[PDB]
RNA sequence: AUUUUUGGUAAGCAGAACUGGCGAUGCGGGAUGAACCGGAAGCCGGGUUACGGUGCCAAACUGCGCGCUAACCUAGAUCCCACAAAGGGUGUUGGUCGAUUAAGACAGC
RNA sequence: GGCUUGUGGCAGCCAAGCGUUCAUAGCGACGUUGCUUUUUGAUCCUUCGAUGUCGGCUCUUCCUAUCAUUGUGAAGCAGAA
RNA sequence: CGCAUGCGCCCGCCGUCCGCUUGCCGACCCGCAGUAGGGGCCUUUGGCCCCCAAGGGCACGUGUCGUUGGCUAAGUCAUCG
């Protein structure tokens, strides 16, 4: 039980405030309510765990680490690329692409869905006949 | 405070199989089948497997609890190893008589699953239990005047034992010198 | 980088007289929301130990006092003297925080939490910046592991913003830890 | 696939006549608080300001061949910080009004 | 709460593990502001401070009546749906052609009774017992009170709510299989439209 | 301030309001539970109060001052000729209680019987059922009757016979309308209620086939009318002084 | 009516000092109210506030945060205000002063 | 009827003592905190172009600070009381 | 559930007209349970993956509520048996 836990190294998504979908290495825990946290584009702040999602990655540090040595332990772990090939991570990438779809490319993209959609109830009617 | 972690373990014996999910925790062995429900407990409880050895250990931990919330730790510890030890052993609760003047005629029913009491400190009234799932009452040869409850289960060996007691309740007189009633006076394992 | 509470040096003295030329300066270390207060609570102080009042009194220098490393996270001491409904009472508290600012923060709402003490009835003896090992409250004691582990118990469910937020949904929410 | 009949283009989103700006004792309906489908915060609000707005209802008698009536009005500013707006009409809206949909345009354009 | 704001016919809503009153205030709002809400399962509703509290509530409120003619109110209704009636019109100006009109858009039943057994159910998130009771807090089912002050269809209730649920569980595994032929039939599909599946592909989770 | 003297206050609550009842025939409010281990019996009947008389019997109760003695004691006799089952009619369990279903009803029903469904019987065409029984007669209808019975068992949770009581053979009684009611079926399965009530579709049902010697019964009617009544005799309150 | 204040056990009692208020005055708030809080006013449009509020009634967050409480007595919920005391609790939450303890603290063997 | 509760009535707290010994089975001196408006007072706010002024009779309802009845704990409760 | 009126009444189809509406404009969408857990693959006792809101999916969704004529495999929607 308890897949995920508040660790030294533990990657964690940033869920609300201004800092949404953001990543972040918990580095050191405050208290029960609040931890440190650091990432290669911020400066190392406390957050609240209200406003944190814990993900499946971790990375070996000791606590408060210099700069360069979080740096390269991400790489080492290769956090993003994790992240980004991972459904949960792929889903905000998603999400914000669909946001940024223009008139044209929305025209482009429904007439690219009418078409599979046709073509896939056919193949699913013969399937269904068979 | 919420202290964050609070953690204790127990040992499993091999001859009893144990399975746990969602808090429901099944107990096997020689004797039968017992079953309890911890969904009132707002703990973590997980099974953990020794591959080297093959032995079993039962942990249950609170994250953040307080005093009140983890208390109930050692209960639930408690209640496993209870279940454990009825399904391996059994429980044996014995009961005795306590008369006066008029003694206590008892009447174990078919099954040894009921109990008459007629004399009651001369009463003519028929006093009548019955014995809870798993439990049965038999009439002690060896003992004068006692009563041995046998079952799995510790909870309902002992609740049959304390209505049998509590069916037997002198009242309008002193208790204190009219002693007359059915006591438990030994509580141990069937085997 | 605002805090509600910020820590002041104030410097006053007595103003000078024919028979003291040079009377002696005084400074203290006081918290306020502003330095306005903070020179209001000065006088406060100075007036009711030391007998020299803001009219008879002059203000020398006041300069606020920032946390050295507010990266970083450091164990807080502060001894306080508070009024009850019934009398009064020392008090020492210990707190985890990056800089003395949060710790003062929450010891006045901890203050207010359980004891209903409010903002003006607390005064701060000493502060001090308390090692690891000589912390004497298991609270702060209990986060002093090199491997600290736990799961986020209690997590509440929003979206990121309000932008998002529907009065209804299809399937409830799925939580796990 | 549906074989619907009706309007076969949509440049305009629904909104609902909450009431009146108001106090607890007092009412002042020459402004008229209306929620915007899809809007839910003040931040939000800021593309509909000033964007032309109709209440269209249906009279007993014909006019121009129509039982079809409409009171234009437009977006003011925001209400509160949920993506209420206020708006208001050319003239005050009926009472009964409260509960039904408006329909709010794309036009006058900032794009 | 302003309202949800949204444009339907009407909403139906699965009332379970949702808090009476918070349930009942977004509801409340709901219906003034307009909209046609229908609520199922008010059996499932559940009450926080636990069984004895409420059960002791009811009964206070049972007291109450017209000491000359009780026939005169208050009524005292016991099944789940005209508690939760009763508890929407406490928060509604019912005295009111207003709130009249907006009791008369409400639709409350036991259990889930044709057509909504068909009909997709919706949650509130601002009123579910998960985000809004603490694990360990007291609560009791509505039904189970209901019960205990003088309901007695919640054996019949349990017995409908069964034979639904199975109902229900077969469909939804004759929809898993349908599924199961479609994403055959996606597979099968994926090598006639190349571009398509090209335009697609930075768009799909 | 309080009442000089205390004394129980003055009739019951319980049977209020003190009106005319809404009905001629009593009314049966609460069947008795149905055992299903137990063979298909109807629970209630319906009678005629005849008349009163007294009996002597000589009484079998130890410990009493009466053991082997004789005792007098006013009876009531209620004519009960045998009832006549003319449908069966099935409720559903539903969350809002019983709720009909359908009502199945035999072939051939006698004048009496009909006439219950008008108010002048003489004065109409007596076209009541006609259509109805004509669906005895074509193979379809047959059909569609054993569907209904069909129904019936498939999705009913109580059953209940239609019986009608042979009025005219009381001709102390002027009347030729005869007295309709629904008489619960208790014990067998929901099929075995609804086989028993077709089998006995226009056929008698006597007396005794319901109740018997020595068993204890309820007895169902409307009260004696007395008009406007003052309060003395209405609720028993005493009388105030005589000036 | 705040404060000062006399008689009276006390009183929505009776009598004095300064100032303000009601009476003669609407208006927003305190659910409701002559005196409390805000504020005093020609008929209107726009903007912003005072006191007070933002779960519904009912305009404004089930907004962002920390702790405490669980009431099997109708838990509790806002100046005037529509009351509660002395004594208590091994309920729980913080503090203060003492005593024992790895030459091994307390309970059972 | 309204404010108040001196007075009336009904409770609590401490424990010097009483109770063959024993403060607390049962009581509670010296003190001290309360509650109630079925006492009587205090006041004079409403009613003097009028609210029918004692008591009894009848009738309903309500309260508990419970006399009896149901179920219980304690005793200087052997039984009975 | 029965019976339902001989210039009458009732039912179905077509043309037209009027009136009411709880407010049409895609007015599309049935798993259960749980939240100190649930599900899938692989089956070492085991390993891997998903969740982390319908924030999804479906739908010629494309034409003056949508111009003139003809063909029309499969698919889909509607109407009628
Ligand atoms: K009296
Ligand atoms: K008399
Ligand atoms: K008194
Ligand atoms: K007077
Ligand atoms: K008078
Ligand atoms: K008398
Ligand atoms: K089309
Ligand atoms: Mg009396
Ligand atoms: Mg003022
Ligand atoms: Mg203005
Ligand atoms: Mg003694
Ligand atoms: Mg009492």
């Amino acid at each position: 039980p308890f897949k995920r836990f508040v660790e030294i190294g533990r990657v964690a998504l940033v869920n609300y405030g201004k800092d949404y979908g953001k990543l972040v290495v918990i580095v050191d825990v405050i208290d029960q309510n609040r931890a440190l946290i650091d990432a290669p584009d911020m400066v190392r702040s406390q957050i609240n765990f209200k406003r944190l999602s814990l993900t499946d990655i971790k990375i070996d540090i000791k606590r408060i680490p210099k700069k360069k040595t979080l740096v390269a332990a991400m790489e080492a772990a290769d956090v993003k690329n994790k992240w980004e090939s991972s459904s949960w991570g792929r889903k905000l990438i998603v999400q914000k692409r669909r946001a940024s779809l223009n008139d044209f490319d929305r025209f482009k993209l429904m007439l690219a869905k009418i078409k599979r959609a046709g073509v896939v109830r056919q193949e699913l009617a013969k399937l269904k006949k068979e | 405070m919420k202290t964050i972690l609070s953690s204790e373990t127990m040992d499993i014996p091999d001859g009893v199989n144990i399975k746990v999910k969602a808090k429901q925790i099944e107990v096997e062995g020689p004797r039968g089948k017992l079953t309890r429900n911890f969904k009132h407990l707002n703990l973590d409880f997980q099974l953990i497997k020794d591959e080297e050895t093959g032995k079993k250990k039962l942990k249950i931990d609170a994250w953040f609890g307080s005093r009140k919330t983890t208390a109930a730790i050692r209960t639930a510890l408690s209640h496993v190893e209870n279940l454990i030890t009825g399904v391996t052993k059994g429980y044996r609760y014995k009961m005795r008589f306590v008369y006066a003047h008029f003694p206590i005629n008892a009447s174990i029913s078919g099954g040894n699953k009921a109990i008459e009491i007629r004399n009651f400190l001369g009463e003519k009234r028929v006093r009548k239990v019955d014995m809870l799932e798993g439990v049965t009452v038999v009439r002690s040869e060896k003992v004068k005047d006692e009563l041995v409850l046998d079952g799995n289960d510790i909870e309902l060996v002992s609740r049959s034992a304390a209505l049998i007691n509590q069916k037997c309740h002198v009242k309008n007189k002193d208790i204190r010198k009219f002693l007359d009633g059915i006591y438990v006076s030994e509580k141990g394992r069937i085997v | 980088v605002t805090y509600k509470f910020h820590q002041y040096q104030v410097v006053g003295r007595a103003l000078p007289t024919e028979n003291d030329e040079h009377p002696k300066i005084y400074r203290m270390k006081l918290w306020a929301t502003n330095e306005v207060r903070a020179k209001s609570k000065f006088w406060y102080y100075l007036r009711k130990l030391k007998k020299v009042k803001k009219s008879n009194g002059q203000m020398l220098a006041i300069n606020e006092i920032f946390e050295k490393n507010p990266t970083k996270i450091k164990n807080y001491g502060i001894w306080l003297r508070y009024q009850s409904r019934t009398g009064y009472h020392n008090m020492y508290k210990e707190y985890r925080d990056t800089t003395l600012n949060g710790a003062v923060e929450q010891m006045y709402t901890e203050m207010a939490s359980r004891h209903r003490v409010r903002h003006h009835c607390i005064q701060i003896i000493k502060t001090a910046t308390i090692p690891a090992k000589l912390c004497k409250r298991e609270s702060t004691k209990q986060f002093h592991d090199s491997k600290i582990k736990f799961p986020l118990v209690f997590k509440k469910v929003r979206p990121p913003s309000r932008k998002l937020k529907t009065t209804y949904k299809a399937t409830r929410p799925n939580l796990f830890m | 696939v549906k074989g619907r009949q009706g309007e076969r283009v949509r440049l305009y989103v629904r909104g609902t006549v909450l009431g009146y700006k108001r106090s607890k004792s007092n009412q002042y309906p020459s402004t008229s608080l209306i929620q915007i489908e899809g809007v839910n915060t003040k931040e939000e609000v800021d593309w509909y300001l000033g964007k032309r707005m109709a209440y269209i209802y249906k009279a007993k008698t014909k006019k121009n061949n129509s039982h079809y009536r409409c009171i234009w009005g437009k977006v003011c500013r925001p209400h509160g910080n949920s993506g209420v707006v206020r708006a208001k009409f050319k003239s005050n809206l009926p009472p009964k009004s409260m509960g039904s949909k408006v329909r709010v345009f794309m036009y006058p354009s900032n794009i | 709460v302003s309202g949800s704001g949204i444009s339907a016919r009407r909403i139906v809503v699965d009332a379970r593990h949702h808090m009476l009153g918070r349930l009942s205030s977004i509801l409340a709002k709901e219906l003034l502001n307009g909209q046609k809400v229908v609520v199922v399962r008010c059996e499932e509703i559940c009450l926080s401070g636990g069984l004895v509290r409420q059960k002791m509530k009811y009964l206070r409120f049972l007291r109450k009546r017209m000491n000359t003619k009780p026939s005169h109110g208050p009524i005292h209704f016991r099944a789940p749906s005209k508690i939760l009636w009763r508890t929407i019109r406490g928060m509604i100006p019912h005295k009111t052609k207003r709130g009249a009109a907006a009791l008369a858009r409400l639709k409350v039943y036991e259990g889930v009774p044709p057509p909504y057994d068909k009909i997709k159910r919706m949650v509130i998130p601002d009123a579910l017992k998960v985000l809004r009771l603490q694990a360990g807090h007291k609560y009791c089912l509505l039904g189970k009170l209901s019960s205990e002050v003088g309901w007695n269809h919640y054996d019949t209730i349990k017995e409908l709510e069964n034979k639904r649920k199975e109902r229900a569980q077969v469909a939804y595994e004759r929809r898993k299989q349908l599924a199961k032929l479609r994403v055959k039939a996606e597979k099968a599909a994926e090598e006639k439209l190349g571009p398509q599946l090209a335009i697609i592909a930075p768009i799909k989770y | 301030s309080h009442r000089k003297f205390e004394h129980p206050r003055h009739g019951s609550l319980g049977f209020l309001p003190r009106k005319r009842a809404a009905r001629h025939r009593g009314k049966v409010k609460a069947f008795p539970k149905d055992d299903p281990s137990k063979p298909c019996k109807l629970t209630a009947f319906l009678g005629y109060k005849a008349g009163m008389t007294h009996i002597v019997r000589d009484v079998e109760k130890p410990g009493s001052k009466l053991h082997k003695k004789e005792t007098c004691e006013a009876v009531t006799i209620i004519e009960t000729p045998p009832m006549v089952i003319v449908g069966v009619v099935g409720y559903v369990k539903t969350p809002r209680g019983l709720r009909c279903l359908n009502t199945v009803w035999a072939q051939h029903l006698s004048e009496e019987l009909k006439r219950r469904f008008y108010k002048n019987w003489c004065k109409s065409k007596k076209k009541a059922f006609l259509k109805y029984s004509k669906k005895y007669e074509t193979d379809e209808g047959k059909k569609d009757i054993q569907t209904q019975l069909e129904k019936l068992k498939k999705y009913a949770c109580v059953i209940r016979v239609l019986a009608h009581t042979q009025i005219r053979k009381m001709k102390g009684l002027k009347q030729k309308k005869a007295h309709l009611m629904e008489i619960q079926v208790n014990g067998g399965t929901i099929a075995q209620k609804v086989d028993f009530a077709y089998g006995f579709f226009e056929k008698q049902v006597p007396v005794d086939a319901v109740f018997q010697k020595d068993e204890m019964i309820d007895i169902i009617g409307v009260t004696k009318g007395k008009g406007y009544e003052g309060v003395v005799t209405r609720w028993g309150v005493t009388r105030l002084p005589r000036k």
